RNA sequence: CGAGUGGCUUGCUACCUCGAUGUCGGUUCCCUCCAUCCUGCCCGUGCAGAAGCGGGCAAGGGUGAGGUUGUUCGCCUAUUAAAGGAGGUCGUGAGCUGGGUUUAGACCGUCGUGAGACAGGUCGGCUGCUAUCUACUGGGUGUGUAGGUGUCUGACAAGAACGACCGUAUAGUACGAGAGGAACUACGGUUGGUGGCCACUGGUGUACCGGUUGUUCGAGAGAGCACGUGCCGGGUAGCCACGCCACACGGGGUAAGAGCUGAACGCAUCUAAGCUCGAAACCCACUUGGAAAAGAGACACCGCCGAGGUCCCGCGUACAAGACGCGGUCGAUAGACUCGGGGUGUGCGCGUCGAGGUAACGAGACGUUAAGCCCACGAGCACUAACAGACCAA
RNA sequence: GGUCUUAAGGUAGCGUAGUACCUUGCCGCAUCAGUAGCGGCUUGCAUGAAUGGAUUAACCAGAGCUUCACUGUCCCAACGUUGGGCCCGGUGAACUGUACAUUCCAGUGCGGAGUCUGGAGACACCCAGGGGGAAGCGAAGACCCUAUGGA
RNA sequence: GCGAAAGCCAAGGCCUGUCGGGAGCAACCAACGUUAGGGAAUUCGGCAAGUUAGUCCCGUACCUUCGGAAGAAGGGAUGCC
RNA sequence: GUGGAAGUCUGUUAGAGUUGGUGUCCUACAAUACCCUCUCGUGAUCUAUGUGUAGGGGUGAAAGGCCCAUCGAGUCCGGCA
């Protein structure tokens, strides 16, 4: 993928439960897999800011609940490093459901998003209210 | 079904024993291209700090933007090329032929060597030039030593001696280039060899950690879960199969870790100056204060503070040189805190 | 930049930025300041802080 | 239908072992095989492209995470370039586990007159040993080569030190009616592996500073104990990874394969002789070790009445013993002291205030006070201690 | 089959069970995915009434399953603490020992060799280590068979 | 303090749960403390460890042999002067 | 409201016991020990001393358990070489 523009310490693994920062009807997401990733023996697959992931809906509306969907990580508690050396971290871990073309399924995003993610996924950004 | 997994640690840096010379010894040199020139220099590690640089890379989306870069500060005072050794090509490889020494020696070179009192610089030169005429001359190297005394933070006064190859141009020309240097008094500087922005390979003897177990030394796992409470926590499962009935040298075991020679490739030289611009408030921890000729190497360098590190023009650079990077800031903030 | 907590200047190439839930931003110069802030302490009430001084 | 190879399955035999060679599965750690799953390079196609399908060379590297089940196998899920198979006493219990098998207790079904059985199910049920030799990982002392110092050589030896993917430009281009949709090459990044480092972020930090509960020292101050910190907060050095740095390009020779020249065989023929090319594979390049390489090495200088070395002393860039490195007055090597740089968070005491209370009294607040206390770091500084001195030596 | 053996021929219930071989039975629940678990069906290889059947509040260091919470069990390991370990004084055993023994790769051999054969490697001694091998040490195999053995 | 509980302290007893000396004191082991983010992914199985916790107030389901279930659950308070 | 029942609850009170760690130990401190966790603790309770039952016999809330480290028939000597 296109360079992210920041160094990321993945703060999530397969099985992590995260916030769904949109209005798709899904409230909580469970990380199932990480796009393009391949680990090593005994390593739990990890994901962080900017990664595209496959998820299953843990909490939300009946219709969304249990559906296996694609998403993009927009916020994470573990710090990331920017070119100027400064570390940046968020209040929670969150992702945004997205389709085959990487367009957000929802109409609105909830909470801030990291600029780095905004740059990589434009249509996702053109849905954000706050870009940090 | 027993998943695959690469082995633990590399088999290319063995045996993992204590280094023989604390002073690094390059086992390879740059190719001959430009004009004659000494292919290396040396200094003493002081510590680290960081700097803000203007992105140099023309292929980087950030070209022209601020960028914080970690740097290791190395004190690189002038050295003395005290002699010129010639090698002849023989059926058994290269062998030292003779040496051409000088008269002017640093006041304390006698803490290591039995300095020459009677020597014939021309007989030596003569034999060398005849070797070339005959066409049996192998590369040309300078016997070099440091001047620890010029570095206060280093207790040592006893100079560290190392041979450094001279390459470039035609042998006749670099041979004369070599004799030139030596005869003066051999005094040369970091400036005479490297320019900020070029890539150098740095060699040094890593920090010593004495005896360490397989987990730390080879990176093997610790015993897991229930297997961690039975009496074994940091021991590998087994030394090998029933057959072969012996322990292979390839299974990870305990032993000397650290104090090994390492040659780190492609270290970018961020800046070569003199004075105390890079020194840190309160002084580099466990070192002292810098105020003299120094070099800023991008990133890390093997060895603890005070150890002798050696520089050589990169023998396998991956990138073209982007000369004299613009430095907008050099942190002088205390390293204690 | 100034530390949004104690008031001292943040050494360049250092510190962390905490992004609040509502999108707000807090530039911290060190763990010490972050940690005191997490305890619910207010910079003005801590004498060693520039804000206080 | 015919001919074979293997020794992963099963069967057969009873050759070895019954004065015991501990079982299945798993785990951990190491080496290997190729009948190749991916990656490299090719040939064919019912090959337009993209992609499939089949075939060839090839074992360098990779082949991962999860749900049921003791399971192997397998079924299933999401990822992936791919998530290949097999050998090493079905590698691996003087390494682990003990779920299964496989004692003694007990139940069910079936069988048995019964005791009791079952190649069915089920609950519970113990894992000894101070390593002699050998093997290897690291560390020393001697002898040999045959006075000392410093610098090298390179026979050999180890490496995967690098493997793979995504994205962008090429390009909505070639191709194709359209749908769809490449490549050479140049770039940016990720991942797995590898070596190192601590300025940054993070952890620790029974140094340290502070808060505070119970109790004891009459109170105060200042302290002990409450497990080797009572508990809680912060955290320097150092060590660390979750942090940071670095890990080719290019040559040479080949395989499959594409060809040239070219007979045998006037022609033809990539082959028989000769030659041009051509793989992640082979060699070199690169890193690491390496004078005990018995052809036991090379160079320069010093010294044989003295070069060098040992003991001794102050110390760590070193360290389980041993070893290693630095300094020793021609000195800043260690400590004291003073600054600098750091940690904590505003000391004792006194004054004012303080809900109240006749008063006694009074939790606490403010000031003095960027205070007090403390530091495994740096600098200055010969104040103290590196003194005195013993010995070996061609 | 629409009686026959041998007297009767399984009623109420429960049911793939701690009983169901077939079997991961089929449907559903739950999970991204559930040979598990629960509900239902049920022709029950081979359930069933004091050989007690069913059911059941309370109880349980009894067996299985799910959820919330939490966490170094794990990703993936790090730093620290106390006692050992290491060096020095003193004290001071045992196990084990046919012999020889510096081995490695192959082969051979009663087919599972440090000792035989061919090569390779190998200067002696010592310290620390984790235990690959000596089919290591510890017990005249418990399993199986045999004895005109025992209980 | 509810207490013959913990913890601390008297009277009284002891330094004999009887080998010492030394190395910031390495690997490794026994006991144990602290661990960012993820939170059972580990494992036959949450084994081990942890979480919760004393007291008062509010409040408390299915089911039941009407005893119970029940401290269900869940919520709030807690010092000093 | 009183009353204070209970093979009733909590409880390292005394005292009794032992689920798990398959921890430590395994030439042991010990021929059955140590630590944490765990269970019982007004009763079919626990405990001291005395006393009775004896080997094909006892005793057994039954495990072929126990009858002096020995029990699907104790120990000693004899039969016996
Ligand atoms: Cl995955
Ligand atoms: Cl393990
Ligand atoms: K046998
Ligand atoms: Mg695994
Ligand atoms: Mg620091
Ligand atoms: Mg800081
Ligand atoms: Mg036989
Ligand atoms: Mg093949
Ligand atoms: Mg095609
Ligand atoms: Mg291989
Ligand atoms: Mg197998
Ligand atoms: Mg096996
Ligand atoms: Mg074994
Ligand atoms: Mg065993
Ligand atoms: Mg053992
Ligand atoms: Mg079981
Ligand atoms: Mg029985
Ligand atoms: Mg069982
Ligand atoms: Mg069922
Ligand atoms: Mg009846
Ligand atoms: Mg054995
Ligand atoms: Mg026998
Ligand atoms: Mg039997
Ligand atoms: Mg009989
Ligand atoms: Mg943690
Ligand atoms: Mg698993
Ligand atoms: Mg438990
Ligand atoms: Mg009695
Ligand atoms: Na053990
Ligand atoms: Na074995
Ligand atoms: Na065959
Ligand atoms: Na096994
Ligand atoms: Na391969
Ligand atoms: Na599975
Ligand atoms: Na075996
Ligand atoms: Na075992
Ligand atoms: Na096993
Ligand atoms: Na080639
Ligand atoms: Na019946
Ligand atoms: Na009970
Ligand atoms: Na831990
Ligand atoms: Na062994
Ligand atoms: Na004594
Ligand atoms: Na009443
Ligand atoms: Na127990
Ligand atoms: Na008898
Ligand atoms: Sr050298
Ligand atoms: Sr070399
Ligand atoms: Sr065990
Ligand atoms: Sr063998
Ligand atoms: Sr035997
Ligand atoms: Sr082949
Ligand atoms: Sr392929
Ligand atoms: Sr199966
Ligand atoms: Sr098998
Ligand atoms: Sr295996
Ligand atoms: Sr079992
Ligand atoms: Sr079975
Ligand atoms: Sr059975
Ligand atoms: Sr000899
Ligand atoms: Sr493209
Ligand atoms: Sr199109
Ligand atoms: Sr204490
Ligand atoms: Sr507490
Ligand atoms: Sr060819
Ligand atoms: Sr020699
Ligand atoms: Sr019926
Ligand atoms: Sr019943
Ligand atoms: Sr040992
Ligand atoms: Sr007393
Ligand atoms: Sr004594
Ligand atoms: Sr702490
Ligand atoms: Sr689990
Ligand atoms: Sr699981
Ligand atoms: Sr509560
Ligand atoms: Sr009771
Ligand atoms: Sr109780
Ligand atoms: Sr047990
Ligand atoms: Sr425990
Ligand atoms: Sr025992
Ligand atoms: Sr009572
Ligand atoms: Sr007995
Ligand atoms: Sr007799």
């Amino acid at each position: 993928m296109e360079a992210l523009g920041a160094d990321v310490t993945q703060g999530l693994e397969k099985g992590s439960l995260i916030t769904c920062a949109d209005n798709t009807g899904a409230r909580e997401l469970k990380v199932i897999s990480v796009h393009g990733y391949s680990g090593t023996k005994n390593r739990l697959p990890k994901a962080g800011l900017g990664d595209k992931i496959t998820v299953s809906v843990t909490k939300g509306t009946p219709e969304m609940r249990r559906q296996v969907l694609e998403a993009v990580v927009v916020r994470q508690r573990k710090p990331i490093r920017r070119p100027d050396g400064t570390r940046v971290k968020f209040e929670d871990n969150a992702a945004v459901i997205v389709d085959e073309n990487e367009d957000p399924r929802g109409t609105e995003l909830k909470g801030p998003i990291a600029r780095e993610v905004a740059q990589r996924f434009g249509s996702v950004a053109s849905a954000a209210t706050m870009i940090v | 079904p027993q998943p695959s997994r690469p082995r633990k640690g590399s088999l290319g840096f063995g045996p993992r024993k204590r280094s023989t010379s604390e002073t690094p010894r390059f086992n390879s040199w740059p190719s001959d291209d430009g004009q004659p020139g000494v292919q290396g220099f040396a200094g003493y590690k002081a510590g680290m700090t960081h700097v803000v640089l203007v992105n140099d890379e023309p292929n980087s989306p950030r070209e022209g933007m601020e960028e914080t870069v970690p740097v290791t500060v190395i004190e690189t005072p002038p050295m003395r090329a005290v002699a010129l050794r010639a090698y002849e090509d023989t059926p058994y490889g290269q062998r030292p032929l003779t040496e051409v020494w000088t008269d002017e020696f640093h006041s304390e070179l006698d803490r290591t060597l039995d300095v020459p009192e009677d020597h014939d610089p021309d007989a030596a030169e003569e034999q060398i030039r005849d070797a070339h005429e005959a066409g049996d001359l192998g590369d040309l190297r300078l016997i070099t030593h440091t001047v620890p005394d010029a570095v206060p933070s280093v207790p040592k006064k006893k100079p560290d001696v190392m041979e450094t190859r001279v390459g470039g141009g035609s042998v006749s020309d670099r041979l004369d280039h070599a004799l030139d240097i030596v005869e003066d008094g051999g005094e040369h500087a970091m400036n005479d060899i490297f320019r900020a922005g070029e890539y150098a390979d740095v060699a040094g003897v890593t920090k010593g950690k004495g005896t360490q177990g397989p987990v730390k030394r080879w990176g093997v796992q610790k015993r897991k879960g229930k297997h961690a409470r039975q009496g074994w926590r940091r021991r590998i499962g087994n030394l090998g199969p029933w057959n072969p009935s012996r322990v292979r040298s390839t299974v990870p075991q305990q032993g000397q870790t650290g104090y090994h020679q390492r040659t780190e490739l492609n270290k970018r030289l961020i800046d070569i100056g003199e004075g105390d611009e890079p020194t840190v408030d309160g002084g580099f921890v466990n070192y002292g204060e810098v105020d003299g000729p120094y070099t800023l190497v991008k990133g890390s360098v093997p060895g603890p503070d005070k150890r002798l590190v050696r520089f050589r023009p990169a023998v396998r650079p991956n990138d073209q040189p982007r000369l004299d990077p613009e430095v907008r800031y050099v942190s002088n903030e205390s390293n204690q805190g | 930049r100034e530390c949004d907590y104690c008031g001292t200047d943040i050494e360049p190439g250092t510190g962390t930025m905490f992004v609040h839930k509502d999108g707000a931003t807090t530039h911290f110069c060190s763990s010490k300041c972050e940690n005191n802030a997490d305890l619910g302490r207010e910079a003005r009430n801590l004498e060693w802080t520039d804000t206080a001084r």
